[PDB]
């Protein structure tokens, strides 16, 4: 879940 | 606030003490880059990831409080977009041709000689870079800069260290 | 001579170019002590064994040649001696009360401050220090005295560096 | 072979 997050600042 | 919202998602991921272990980011890296196999990469190892606490440790709690995984975090995501923008072949790795480009991108101007001794340290046979590669080579290098700017208090471009000062800044990366 | 004797050894070990790499090193590096379960750790990593292989390439060829080798090679053996010496209860790892005692052993004597620095990178949950960290920890630490002393030609006990020097010594590392 | 010497070199 946070992990979502960080995952889709990745372009 | 984004900064806030960061908080947030933080608390989520520091551990029990609220700080990020080198084994808690290791994990967290791994867990992110595995939904990304556009990204080539081995994954990021335990000692690798020990490192890059250790050099973003300012504070010598021993981990990653919130405002250093937040600068960290910040680098990557920067990072990793120079990353997948100069992955032209997108082989899942910055080519050596794309690398010099690459690194300009990202901010940095060096050295032909220095150039090629970082390739030699961080690439493959090929001379390419993967992911945690490119990675750990950016927030060493990003944080060894930083770490001579704050050392060169006069502004003078030279700095001067004895022998435990020294000890402290290599062992201590 | 034992010399002319490594020198046959050495050339079973190098690669094709008579010089070994950051991945032939960690391989017979983990062929020896898969030979020794005594020793506990979860094995040298590649971005350790390039860590090693930097720090000892004093001619700047990105391999170790027979020198280079035979030299990490007698440090590794005595320090590993030493491991055994102090793994006093034999658990396969070096307890946090005998790791001070070890370090000496070894030649080093640290103040508080940089030990406690050293231990939060190289030890594990409980202050323990597995084999590959103990030897990889070693080999840099005294790759780092060796540098300092090298560059203090002064006798002074205080080096300058630029920005350019700094990276390198730093980066390639 | 090689390994073994290197081996032998452990305590
Ligand atoms: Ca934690
Ligand atoms: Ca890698
Ligand atoms: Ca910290
Ligand atoms: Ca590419
Ligand atoms: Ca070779
Ligand atoms: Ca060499
Ligand atoms: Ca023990
Ligand atoms: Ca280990």
């Amino acid at each position: 879940d946070a992990i979502d997050a960080l995952s889709s600042d990745f372009t | 606030e984004e900064v806030r919202q960061f908080r947030r998602l933080f608390a989520q991921l520091a551990g029990d003490d609220m700080e990020v272990s080198a084994t808690e980011l290791m994990n967290i890296l791994n867990k992110v880059v595995t939904r990304h196999p556009d990204l080539k990469t081995d994954g990021f190892g335990i000692d690798t990831c020990r490192s890059m606490v250790a050099v973003m440790d300012s504070d010598t709690t021993g981990k990653l409080g919130f405002e250093e995984f937040k600068y960290l975090w910040n680098n990557i995501k920067k990072w990793q977009a120079i990353y997948k923008q100069f992955d032209v072949d997108r082989s899942g790795t910055i080519g050596s041709s794309e690398l010099p480009g690459a690194f300009e991108a990202a901010g940095f101007h060096l050295n032909e000689h220095l150039y090629s001794m970082i390739i030699r340290r961080y690439s493959d046979e090929g001379g390419n870079m993967d992911f945690d590669n490119f990675i750990s080579c950016l927030v060493r290098l990003d944080a060894m800069f930083r770490a001579f700017k704050s050392l060169d208090k006069d502004g003078t471009g030279q700095i001067q260290v004895n022998i435990q000062e020294w000890l402290q800044l290599t062992m201590y990366s």
